[PDB]
RNA sequence: CUUUUGAUGUUAGGGUAUUGGCCUAACAUGGCUAUGACGGGUAACGGGGAAUUAGAGUUCGAUUCCGGAGAGGGAGCCUGAGAAAUAGCUACCACAUCUAAGGAAGGCAGCAGGCGCGUAAAUUACCCAAUUCUAAAGAAGAGAGGUAGUGACAAGAAAUAACAAUGCAAUUGUAAUUGGAAUGGUGGGAAUUUAAAACCUUCCCAGAGUAACAAUUGGAGGGCAAGUCUGGUGCCAGCAGCCGCGGUAAUUCCAGCUCCAAUAGCGUAUAUUAAAAUUGUUGCAGUUAAAACGCUCGUAGUUGAAU
RNA sequence: AAAAACCGUAAAUCCUAUCUUUUAAAGGAAGGAGAAGUCGUAACAAGGUUUCCGUAGGUGAACCUGCGGAAGGAUCAU
């Protein structure tokens, strides 16, 4: 997963909004864990 | 402590179970000589191996070294004493020629066949494991016996034997007796 | 849940007898002859 | 040039990047990981034995249609518990509740094998007694 | 990173069988490190060696010999040329034996043997005859050591017939029927062997015909050598390392017959080597299959014209 | 001889502080597998608004829009 993202020939979603998807919950998993300390 | 008397392997495996043409000169093999399994092919192959590979490497090594000399001539000798050379191919050449069949040639099973003295294959390893031959005053009842050219014109009959001058058997005896009180009663 | 089905087929099968006797040979005589059979008459 | 240093002094180098690459082996890497003492029920063992706890039935894969005959297992040695098959015909009936039973693997160490989804073990002896000479039939008896 | 409380050196002593921060006093500020110090891990005792490999290599070495360490866990000590000894002593921690209740006595990782643990391992036998050791040294003793018992760990040799006459297919085969030789396995007794038995050799007696003195373990779609034969089941039961088979005419399931493979042996599980030029020094690949840092400078490293 | 004192060699017990390994839990939030489920139709043809990259904002969902870039384009050309 280097260059090879966003490789299409196979009819998957997007890579960007899959990007995009990953970092919101990465966002919320950060203030959880904010919260608690 | 653990004994200090060692011990090796004399055959291995083909590593290609199920290949026609091997399976069928191994058969070929087995019927012209009269032998068990594909182990005795085996053990005489390993054998072969050996011998090849030190011819090998004597002949790599360089003309007129000591080594060669003295390791090449024992071996040469060895392979005239054992009969598989002959007279004129003393060369250190001719035993990357020695093939399956020259070395199974000299068992004592074949030899007794082909001086007369059986009427087949399967009645040469018959007798040799009945105790019933001699190789020059000592008996041998092993058929895998390698016979050396010095002593292959003494094999004969056993002094012991019903075939070589002596008693008869359990049965012969058996039915002289039962002939005589037959006779006598 | 369905677990009653076991051994079924293995169950369902007619029984049949061995044959009886027809000893077989066992080593060098074995191999004298499958050599006649496939080389002795194939020539 | 290829990539590579070719200078006779250029051992180090050579050692340590074949030294640091061996890692993206996925053979070497199994064989040589720290884990593997923790996250394997046998431990390292060939066999191992355990109670009946529950039999069960599997499904088969999307092609095929079947129920694969199981059981539930829970390990002497350290307490864990796992699944294992019960190979032959109706050799499901020769277990009971919770007997003692022999198990090894399933062929492909770490792997799945066919048809059954995730089940790496099989059942080779019941009550001390073969299962092969109990299908047989013919050999022996259950020990009652 | 080490150094307050010895870390690195100097001077003078103490101590030891001797040298030494080994220890004490004064003094100086040193010693190691990306060529990896200081730490973490090891299901790590080191070596002589072992397995597999054309040549390179990869993996193992508790275990016959050599070196090291220990005697439940730690620390002290006597005798002695030699011990920080443990079938020697003193104390604590843990475990545990007898008792008349005041007291006394313990250490199988020596040889047998038991419990527990587990996938995983033998006799509570005989002898100092050999190899050696100790002594007041021919003459005593030695679970050191040897001998047997158990033992499909591993290794070597090697039975389960052979031969005739007739009959029948192509000299031959035996598919078939008749008859006489040969021979161990087995039971009994001896000569030997051995400390004394026992085993191996050798000799005598009795002893094979369905020679019932009766060979097995896996397979028969392909890989991969060997049935499109006969019954049962009917996407169920089941098989199948992989591709796959099974829904009423299954060469693959359950059985009968027949064939193939190895054979006194043959299957299965886990680990490891070759196969793997799929770890590449010999010897890989990087436009599009996995893979050239966004770009330049730069120290260590690697490599450097001709005489 | 018993018994005391002191400088040493020092088992053991306790308190405190770290480090290592294993482990419980209301609740929260992922991935994989399965079953005829519900909703739409984003991709593959110019897929009916050419497809993608980086960044930012918004919406039940697949996604939409702004700024700069590429052809792996639907143009090697006036
Ligand atoms: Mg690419
Ligand atoms: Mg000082
Ligand atoms: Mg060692
Ligand atoms: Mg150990
Ligand atoms: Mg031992
Ligand atoms: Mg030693
Ligand atoms: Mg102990
Ligand atoms: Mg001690
Ligand atoms: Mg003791
Ligand atoms: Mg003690
Ligand atoms: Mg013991
Ligand atoms: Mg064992
Ligand atoms: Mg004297
Ligand atoms: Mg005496
Ligand atoms: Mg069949
Ligand atoms: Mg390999
Ligand atoms: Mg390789
Ligand atoms: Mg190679
Ligand atoms: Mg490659
Ligand atoms: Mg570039
Ligand atoms: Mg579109």
């Amino acid at each position: 997963h280097g260059a090879s993202r966003y490789k299409k020939s196979r009819a998957k979603m997007r890579w960007k909004w899959k990007k995009k998807r990953t970092r919101r919950l990465q966002k919320k998993r950060r203030k959880m864990r904010q919260r608690s300390r | 402590p653990k004994s200090y008397r060692n011990y090796s392997k004399t055959a291995r495996n083909p590593k290609r179970p199920f290949e026609k043409e091997r399976l069928d000169q191994e058969l070929k093999l087995i019927g012209e000589y009269g032998l068990k399994n594909k182990r005795e092919i085996w053990r005489v192959q390993y054998l072969l191996a050996k011998i090849r590979s030190a011819a090998r490497y004597l002949l790599t090594l360089d003309e007129k070294s000591s080594k060669r000399i003295f390791q090449g001539e024992a071996l040469l000798r060895r392979m005239v004493r054992q009969g598989l050379l002959g007279e004129n191919e003393e060369k250190l050449d001719y035993v990357l020629g020695l093939t399956l069949p020259k070395l199974l040639e000299r068992r004592l099973q074949t030899k007794v066949f082909k001086l007369g003295l059986a009427k087949s294959v399967h009645h040469a390893r018959v007798l040799i494991r009945q105790r019933h031959i001699r190789v020059g005053k000592q008996m041998v009842d092993i058929p895998s016996f390698l016979v050396r050219v010095d002593s292959e014109k003494h094999i004969d009959f056993a002094t012991t034997s019903p075939f070589g001058g002596a008693r008869p058997g359990r049965v012969k005896r058996k039915s002289l007796k039962k002939q005589k009180e037959k006779t006598e009663a | 849940g369905s677990l009653a089905r076991a051994g079924k087929v293995k169950n369902q099968t007619p029984k049949v007898p061995k044959l009886d006797k027809k000893k077989r040979l066992t080593g060098r005589a074995k191999k004298r002859q499958l050599y006649n059979r496939r080389f002795s008459d194939n020539g | 040039g290829s990539g590579k240093p070719s200078g006779l002094r250029a051992a180090r180098k050579l050692r340590i990047r074949r030294r640091t690459q061996r890692w993206a082996d996925k053979s070497y890497k199994k064989s040589h990981l720290g884990t593997r003492w923790k996250s394997n029920p046998f431990r390292g063992s060939s066999h191992a034995k355990g109670i009946v706890v529950e039999k069960v039935a599997i499904e088969a894969k999307q092609p095929n249609s079947a129920y694969r005959k199981c059981v539930r297992v829970q390990l002497i040695k350290n307490g864990k518990k796992i699944t294992a098959f019960v190979p032959g015909d109706g050799c499901l009936n020769f277990i009971d509740e919770n007997d003692e039973v022999l198990v090894s693997g399933f062929g492909r160490s770490g792997h799945s094998v066919g048809d059954l989804p995730g089940v790496k073990f099989k059942v080779v002896k019941v009550a001390r007694v073969s299962l092969l000479a109990l299908f047989k039939e013919k050999k022996e008896k259950p020990r009652s």
